[PDB]
RNA sequence: AUCGAAUCGCCACCUACAAGACUGGAGCUUGCUCCCUCGAAGGCGCCAAGUAUAUUCAUGAUCACAAGACA
RNA sequence: UUAGGGAUAUGUGGCGUCAAAACUUAUGGGCUCAUUCUCGAUACGUGAAAAGGGUGUUGGUGGAUAAAUCCACCGGCCCCGAAAAUGGAUGACGCUUAAGCCCAAUUAGUGAUUGCCCAUUAUUCCUUUGGUAAGGGCGGAAACAAAUGGAGAAAGUGUAGCCCUUCCGAUGUA
RNA sequence: GGCCAGAACCAGCCCUACUGCAUUAUCCUGUCGGGGAUCAAAAUCCGGCGGGCAACGAAGUGCAAGAAUCUUGGGUCUUGG
């Protein structure tokens, strides 16, 4: 129904739902596990925070096809997203050539302070919180291909 | 696993003509891995017995015969095979076995095995549920004990194909390769 | 033989429905060379120079029942060089 | 040990479709093949198994060759002979796999905390006990090196190198 | 073999610690020498590290006399012209059970050399391979499984000993006295296990009760 | 000291041993019954040294040999 | 049966290692034990063997007698017959709960009717080349400087082939 | 950027899932009589007689045409965007 030229188009998987624990497969904070968030538009990559300070994972944008997306699920109506635009992520350009932005830090601690309270009104938070400070690894003899996620 | 051939019932004759206007229909009962092979093999019959050739005849039905629930059972065997040096030889066996397909299929394996005959060359007679007390070999008779039992020695028992390994730890189950 | 495609044992997997599971992941042979060459992030990242090289490829099909997957490398073949050394076989691009 | 192929033998299913189900055997077809049925179970209608397939339990209900389905019920019944099988550590192991075979990343993660908390207790309990009664390696050195020590550090000498080198430091 | 001193040097100016690479050990006691010789041959092709124990103790099916003629009618062959360079016919098991594994393997070529230098055969479990890890077995080669019991087999070592085999007592008394070192070694550390046993049945008493019911839940309380 | 490398499980609980027509133990009835620790796990390791109240992780900006490796 | 390349299928032949494929498949049935040319395992290729024999084992057929026997007679596999000159050839190793032989499967009495691996073959895709080749277009369509959409358009055997589309064939000694 | 790599979507292919129709009877039951074997049975087995769908994950029997759109299968560094 949803044209393919509206920013409101996605054809991404049922698994990668706002609010999925995911895990990262590629990138500097491989292993860890994160909070799908949201999409962004025009069926453009998830961004993830697992909160950062559980995992270290900061707001960050990753494809869906480098995360593994878990069927544990954390309640995500309480936080806001709507901040969260394509634009946050954009750079402006260097011109013939950790430090973060405040926009960024505020933007990182207000998702996390209601991305922290979600975590603990909802059943097993306390079991979920631990959950998302463990790392993923492959093991010698496991068999991922057998697994159920 | 289940029998390797089918209980077929052809049903065909003649086909009607100024000398035989109305001619005479013929049932038959093969054991054949497919319809086609049964039908051969009935018109095969047909020639050498009735003088009725396949370009002359058609087939009323060549239907499949369901088997009986199943119950272990004795099945007696009439089969006959063909040798070059001994001519045709006839033999009856009794089987212990659930279906009278899976009696003939074991029937013909035994005959591969013990005299090195092909289906081709095998006719089978008869086969037929015969009780316990008519039985006359002992290798089928000792299986009618009320009280009989046995254990499994030398049972060579594999893994499941997916826990299957290569090294395994001598006193273990962890495997090292798999 | 035909060098255009390799067969590549992982292990833990011993069935063919266990190789489909592995049909489109990423693969990579990581060996080294003599020499310090370019790679990704020579300028971003100069703690990632090094001798260190990596081929990379894909999983295209299983081969046999018992596990094996046909590689397809990028461009070019597979040196021989490689056989019987080590593969690494990465869980994306993810389906789960 | 080696339990009989007999009528009312209970067998668990090796390899296939059914494999960890559990049957009755109600015939011996021949050396090879046995007739396999289980009224407690969806799966396990009258079949026939080749006995490579089967593996002899210790119960065995009382029932007499090709018996009826009804027979079979009520033996089964009256033996108890399931939920006796259900209290063993090899049922108890068949469940224990299918979970695992089921298990998600949350419960995988749930049984790492527990492994990994019994793991930390075993070694505090193993401490307590090791304190007393020396049986590793670190305490059984200390425990024959401690008269040697004692008996070469009573020494003036040591002594007064002892205190000179402490009151340096 | 022995190192040289430029390797001692280079590893002391890096300061990297003791190496061991990835070997599987191999007790071939009770196995079949072609099957497991030819498993063998495969996890070599496939880069793998292996060494291999007790090859006095490979089995052979038929009789100890048709398998010693079978030796005989293998030493039978030798260059006429010149006997050195001719075959060399090996008596050692060790040595039989690696020119089993060779022509299971492409001998000619750099690829299957590697591979057979990748394997390491010895008599009995020396003491550098007694301590270095838990032994493996191949299940799709071992007697108990592949013979029908009710013929004969022969023995390797017996079998060898009586072709030029000279060391079949060596190795005996080598074995006898390394199972009673081991089995001394056992009888000790029996308090040290059961310590181990009885600090994790109590801790069960004292973890929290949810991870206990996880436990009992996957089978492991 | 060149030298940047490929390799990605630790153990001082496996790292003793034997058997499959058996190898938890009884009974006599000898294939069934009974008992037991119940006959289908080498121990750990996988991110709070432990299951909770924690806590630093970004800008290495979406994949790239893990940008690291004394477990 | 052969333009030069890809993908996907097959054929003959195979799936213990060499050597791709049953990591030695089945939750198929029997038969076979073979001590110095060392049982056997590839048709063609006696490219190794008979006549004759066996109280080896396991199947038939017709008799006889009464605790089941024994009498003749036919299969099957194995054994004896069966001796040559360089050391040697199932293919090498090896295999005998076959990796041998006869039969039958395709994940196995569960719920239907394609296990897997290898061609200069099949199907399909791309490119070339040549047709007893098949068609279109070819009366510049209107517009339109630079600084700051573009080019070309030949009435044609053969060219950098006038351009476009379509189909089919392509190995070869003298 | 006329380089390298990754994800998106298009179109065409190429693989997979998802199944309906017809059959059954030498069959399925019950009940009598035999017959069988047991300690007694039961069953295998054979006759009557009365029913009937062994029933759709019944059957390994014939043929299947089920829009991968509903219901974001997979692949295409095997095509071109
Ligand atoms: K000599
Ligand atoms: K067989
Ligand atoms: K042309
Ligand atoms: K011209
Ligand atoms: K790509
Ligand atoms: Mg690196
Ligand atoms: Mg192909
Ligand atoms: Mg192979
Ligand atoms: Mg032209
Ligand atoms: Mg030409």
């Amino acid at each position: 129904k949803v044209s393919r030229k509206s920013p409101e188009y996605t054809t991404l998987r049922k698994s990668c739902a706002p609010g999925a624990i995911a895990i990262i497969l590629a990138g500097r904070f491989r292993g860890r596990r994160a909070v799908i968030l949201k999409q962004l538009p025009h069926n453009g990559p998830l961004v993830v925070s697992g909160p950062m300070k559980y995992n270290g994972v900061p707001i960050r944008r990753i494809d869906s096809r480098y995360v593994i997306a878990t069927s544990t699920t954390v309640d995500i109506s309480s936080v806001d997203t709507a901040p969260i635009t394509a634009e946050v992520f954009q750079r402006p350009k260097a011109e013939k050539p950790t430090l973060v932005s405040d926009a960024r830090a505020q933007l990182q601690k207000k998702i996390d302070a209601a991305l922290i309270a979600a975590i603990k009104k909802d059943a097993q938070g306390k079991e979920k919180a631990g959950y998302l400070r463990s790392v993923f690894t492959v093991k010698p003899g496991d068999a991922p291909h057998r697994w159920n996620w | 696993v289940k029998p390797h051939l089918r209980h077929y019932q052809v049903v065909g004759r003649e086909s009607p003509s100024e000398k035989n206007p109305e001619p005479t229909v013929y049932k038959f009962e093969v054991f054949a891995p497919n319809f086609v092979v049964a039908k051969s093999r009935f018109w095969r019959m047909m020639r050498v017995k009735n003088k009725v050739k396949a370009t002359h005849g058609d087939v009323l039905s060549c239907k499949v015969v369901k088997d009986a629930k199943l119950v272990a059972r004795n099945y007696l065997v009439d089969i006959a095979y063909y040798s070059q040096r001994c001519g045709y030889t006839r033999m009856v066996k009794e089987f212990r076995d659930v279906s009278k397909t899976g009696a003939v299929s074991q029937a013909y394996h035994d005959l591969a095995s013990r005299h090195r005959a092909r289906y081709h060359n095998i006719e089978v007679l008869n086969v037929k549920s015969i009780p316990d007390h008519e039985v006359k070999h002992l290798s089928i008779a000792q299986y009618h004990a009320p009280n009989l039992s046995f254990p499994l020695l030398q049972r060579r028992t594999k893994a499941t194909r997916k826990d299957r390994a290569i090294f395994v730890k001598k006193n273990t189950k962890r495997a090292v390769v798999a | 033989q035909t060098k255009q495609t390799a067969l590549v044992r992982v292990e833990n997997v011993n069935t063919r429905e266990d190789a489909t599971w592995y049909v489109g992941k990423r693969v990579c042979y990581v060996y080294h060379g003599k020499k310090v060459k370019r790679c990704v992030r020579w300028s971003k990242a100069p703690a990632r120079r090094s001798t260190t090289r990596a081929l990379w490829g894909r999983v295209t099909r299983p081969h046999g029942n018992a596990g094996m997957m046909r590689v397809k490398f990028n461009g070019a073949s597979v040196p021989a060089s490689a056989i019987g050394r080590r593969i690494r076989v990465y869980l994306y691009p993810s389906q789960i | 040990k080696s339990h009989y192929i007999c009528a009312g033998r209970l067998v668990r299913i090796l390899r296939g479709p059914r494999q960890d189900r559990v049957g009755v055997i109600v015939d011996i077809v021949d050396a090879n093949r046995v007739l396999v049925e289980n009224p407690e179970d969806a799966k396990m209608w009258r079949h026939v198994q080749n006995l490579k397939n089967v593996e002899p339990l210790k119960y065995c209900v009382s029932v007499s060759r090709n018996c009826s389905a009804k027979a079979l019920k009520d033996a089964l019944a009256s033996s108890k002979a399931l939920e006796k099988y259900a209290k063993t550590r090899t049922a108890a192991r068949v469940e224990a796999k299918k979970a695992c075979a089921v298990s998600t990343d949350f419960e995988r993660y749930q049984l790492r905390v527990a492994r990994r908390s019994r793991a930390h207790w075993a070694r505090k309990v193993f401490d307590e006990k090791d304190a007393k009664t020396p049986v590793s390696w670190h305490k059984v050195a200390l425990k024959k090196m401690l008269k040697k020590a004692a008996k070469m550090d009573s020494t003036e000498g040591a002594k007064r190198r002892m205190q000179k080198a402490i009151a340096a430091r | 073999a022995f190192p040289s001193r430029k390797d001692a040097f280079r590893a002391q100016r890096k300061g990297a610690k003791k190496h061991r690479p990835e070997i599987i050990v191999i007790d071939l006691k009770d196995h079949v020498l072609g099957r497991a010789a030819a498993v063998v041959a495969k996890q070599l092709l496939l880069g793998k590290k292996i060494t291999v124990v007790r090859c006095e103790q490979l089995n052979i099916a038929g009789t100890e006399i048709r398998n010693k003629i079978k030796y005989l009618q293998y030493l039978r062959k030798r260059k006429l012209t010149n006997p050195t360079k001719g075959p060399f016919h090996h008596r050692a098991p060790s040595d039989v059970f690696v020119r089993t594994v060779r022509s299971m393997l492409p001998r000619y070529t750099k690829r299957g050399m590697k591979a057979l230098n990748s394997l390491v055969a010895y008599e009995g479990i020396p003491p550098n391979v007694v301590r270095t890890g838990g032994r493996v077995v191949i299940p799709r080669a071992q007697r108990h499984v592949c013979y029908r019991s009710e013929r004969p087999y022969t023995v390797l070592g017996n079998m060898c000993k009586h072709v030029g085999w000279k060391y079949s007592d060596v190795v005996a008394n080598l074995e006898k006295a390394r199972v009673e070192k081991a089995s001394r070694h056992h009888e000790k550390q029996a308090k040290l296990r059961d310590a181990w046993k009885s600090a994790r049945k109590e801790a069960l008493a004292k973890m929290p009760k949810h991870n206990v019911e996880v436990l009992k839940k996957f089978g492991y309380a």
